């Protein structure tokens, strides 16, 4: 019996030269917004999510819910797209900038092409193109996701040269093999709302959590279980240098506070983590074993 | 000229076309029938006889 | 100068605390001046102090000029 | 739209002739090769061959041992496949007598390069490692080609024998006094913090717990002493911020009843080890926590 | 479990009467007899220890990022934040690319174990929903 597959068709006609460009993509991941059967090519790919004011966070936040799907066998008038099953082998193309060593924990990220042109343009079609997410090893995704979050904090202060130089280094990653610079989130002198929602999601916990924990640590400290709560109280001061011969030994704590308004600050604290939750945890979706020569084809068991 | 004698050594690689004589029936060659094991690369399926 | 001479190493070592951290366009070049910066000492003879100062300030100003991208 | 077809029970691939035989049948030719049966045609388990230096072959000729990739600066090699035993010399959990024992067996410049690579960098060991599975069918040579399981049971070719995973008795520990009928296996690095260096503390903690919440919480019982070592360091050294206290990753699962004491035999040196038997592999990933 | 301590017992009843209700997806719901317990006390200690450590991980600029924003920009989302925070250009104290990326990566360690106490492992991932809504297909079984 034929293997289960997802048929897809182009409303636009395909030139014979255009059909051959797909042959290079026969063994590459093609994200799909939702599991279906017949699918219009406008639904196909990550390109439908492209936005202007929206930042990089909008792509990854929706891409996590998307159903990843391999290319299978182009039929000309139709296109098969088998959905990978967990625990089973599946080839993937090295669309990502970095070469894949054996055993690397691959994971999906939206593409981050930068300034000067490189290889990129491939499938113009009806004023539309089939962009694909980068497939990256896990340790690099732990870094690339963080480089944007710091540059967003620096978006407020381009005025000074010190930040202006420091942003350039985070813009230029340095790792094994070829480096690939990360485009600056800053544009038009103002941060995009998606990175602003992400920077605010951290900035609330960065400050609001400080004065809310003080009320509760003092009462649990009396119980003296592991004794860590007494040592934890000194951590609350957030001092670097040792205290000068002056106050305060005790951490700062809120005074009075309305009986009900204090409850609202607690619920407001955790809810910011949910907006940040997309950035809190990268997840593996592929695990390569043996790697093909020239670091193009790969053999990855599926995950997720 | 210093006080030191020098005695360099130097290996030289020569291509050689050996001849190989041997007596009749000098050794047995018992053999099992060849067998096709099957692997599974995710697209093409390699074998190993 | 012994009163200033002891303080001179403190301000000299303090520059290394920030020199390792500050970004540059060629971190491997600025690191060489930082390495010379930490090797500074003082010979028992007073006359050698004049040379170490030029060995320090020349290596140090080359680092400071890069912060403003001075030529 | 054949109603007779939808009612059919699925056809087994074994019911059909082998795919090589289907081609030869059309020409009715008989090749010298025996295509009558395809070996290794029935393996849910996944594997891959890994070239290894001969200086790490010791305590690996017995099937069933972890492989962990270890990147280290230079591209030549870009990676190295440490044994779980070879990593135990660095572990503080190992007994001082047992540590001196096997370490003499690893008297090779290639194995010696591993201990040097752990020393060169401030970076913590757990992010440098990545489990690949378990040993099977050692090539044994001047440059061994180890085969490693990515998922599923370890076993001999044609399933003639089921390979057992080998874990040293010192790294192994238990939590609950009443094992369940099933329990997942976990590899768990646990740093304890110290002045000159943050010493690793390797452990292997099989447990009936599967849910991540209850697993890390019961882990805070016996490991509470390391947590005090970590919080004390966090205030001890401003502008010095070590992460985590321990790291957990799923290694697979086992039937628990199969467990029993055992010992390896190599170079005329017995080494007692806990012996997981029917250890199906279910690799996960490191999960940071305090 | 946090509000119950360091507060008058009668004041706790005003919150328990309302915090147990939830109006998610229009329909209301109610918790069956919530009670503070030693089962929550370990959940309290795991949060009071973790959340306190997060206070000593944000950068001096990262904590200031709110006050930097309000002086130059404002929005309806920010207006609610002004009340939640404490009552009452300029040079950054320092900008080290290595010191910043290091403190940031350690900060995510505290959060990944912090979110999980309210997170649960996913049991199902819906793909299609029947019009009857009685049942639906799913992926990623527990």
């Amino acid at each position: 019996a034929m293997e289960a597959n997802i048929f897809c068709t182009f409303d636009h006609k395909l030139s014979i030269a255009d059909v051959g460009k797909l042959t290079k993509l026969v063994a590459a991941v093609v994200p799909i917004p939702q599991r279906l059967h017949l699918i219009k090519h406008y639904q196909l790919g990550l390109h439908q999510f492209v936005d202007h004011t929206r930042g990089y966070v909008r792509l990854r936040g929706l891409l996590r819910n998307m159903t990843l799907t391999l290319m299978r066998r182009v039929e000309g008038n139709q296109i098969l797209l088998h959905v990978p099953t967990h625990g089973l082998l599946y080839t993937v193309l090295n669309t990502g900038p970095v070469t894949w060593e054996k055993g690397d924990a691959l994971c999906v990220l939206p593409p981050l092409f930068h300034g000067p042109l490189a290889r990129e343009n491939l499938l113009t079609l009806g004023q539309w193109e089939l962009v694909l997410p980068w497939i990256v090893p896990m340790p690099l995704a732990l870094e690339i996701n963080q480089r944007l979050l710091i540059m967003g904090l620096f978006s407020l202060d381009r005025s000074y040269e010190e930040v202006k130089a420091a942003v350039q280094q985070l813009q230029t990653i340095t790792f094994r093999d070829a480096t690939f610079t990360i485009p600056d989130p800053v544009i038009d002198q103002h941060l995009l709302i998606d990175m602003k929602t992400a920077c605010l999601s951290m900035s609330m916990v960065a400050n609001l959590a400080s004065e809310l924990t003080m009320t509760y640590v003092r009462k649990l400290a009396l119980e003296d279980s592991s004794m860590l709560l007494v040592k934890c109280q000194e951590l609350l001061m957030r001092l670097d240098r040792e205290r000068s011969v002056g106050e305060p030994r005790t951490p700062a704590r809120p005074q009075h506070v309305s009986p009900d308004d204090e409850i609202a600050r607690l619920s407001a604290l955790f809810v910011m983590l949910r907006q940040l939750d997309d950035l809190i945890r990268e997840q593996v979706v592929f695990t390569v074993c043996d790697v093909s020569p020239d670091n193009k084809s790969a053999t990855c068991i599926f995950k997720g | 000229h210093p006080g030191f004698a020098l005695t360099a050594v130097r290996t030289d690689t020569f291509e050689v076309d050996m001849l190989l004589y041997s007596g009749k029936s000098c050794t047995s060659v018992i053999i099992n029938n060849p067998i096709v094991t099957k692997e599974e690369r995710d697209i093409s399926t390699t074998y190993h006889v | 100068l012994s009163s200033v001479l002891e303080e001179f190493e403190v301000r000299c070592v303090a520059v290394a605390r920030r020199g390792y951290t500050y970004p540059f366009g060629d971190r491997g070049k600025a690191r060489d001046h930082l390495a010379v910066l930490d090797r500074t000492e003082f010979d028992t003879d007073v006359r050698h102090d004049a040379e170490i100062v030029e060995r320090a300030l020349v290596s140090a100003v080359i680092l400071a000029k890069m912060s403003v991208r001075e030529t | 739209m054949d109603a007779r077809a939808v009612a059919k029970r699925p056809r087994d691939p074994a019911d059909e002739d082998n795919e090589l035989v289907t081609a030869l049948k059309a020409k009715r030719e008989v090749n010298t090769i025996s295509v009558r049966y395809l070996y290794h045609a029935d393996h849910q388990a996944l594997t891959a061959r890994f070239f290894v230096p001969e200086g790490l072959v010791e305590f690996e000729a017995q099937p069933g041992a972890l492989l962990i990739r270890m990147e280290t600066g230079c591209d030549s090699p870009r990676h190295l496949y440490i044994s779980l035993y070879l990593l135990g010399i660095r572990a503080s959990n190992v007994s001082a007598s047992t540590r001196c024992l096997l370490e003499s067996v690893y008297t090779a410049s290639a194995a010696r390069a591993a201990l040097q690579w752990l020393d060169l960098g401030p970076h913590l060991l757990h992010r440098r490692l990545e489990t690949l599975g378990c040993v099977k069918t050692v090539s044994l040579g001047i440059t061994s080609l180890l085969t490693c399981v990515m998922r599923g049971y370890l076993y001999n070719t044609l399933k003639t024998e089921v390979f057992a995973l080998m874990i040293p008795k010192d790294m192994y520990l238990t939590w609950e006094e009443t094992r369940g009928r099933l329990q997942y296996v976990y590899l768990i690095i646990v740093y304890d913090y110290d002045g000159p260096e943050t010493r690793p503390g390797i452990y292997v903690l099989t447990s009936s717990i599967a849910h991540w919440q209850t697993l890390v919480d019961v882990a805070r019982g016996k490991f509470a002493r390391e947590r005090c070592s970590f919080v004390n360091r966090r205030i001890t050294r401003p502008r010095q911020i070590p992460l985590c206290t321990g790291v957990i990753q799923k290694l697979g699962w086992c039937l628990a009843d199969d467990i029993h004491t055992s010992f390896l035999v190599h170079k005329e040196l017995k080494l007692s080890v806990v012996r997981l038997d029917n250890f199906s592999v279910e690799l996960g990933d490191f999960r940071e926590f305090v």
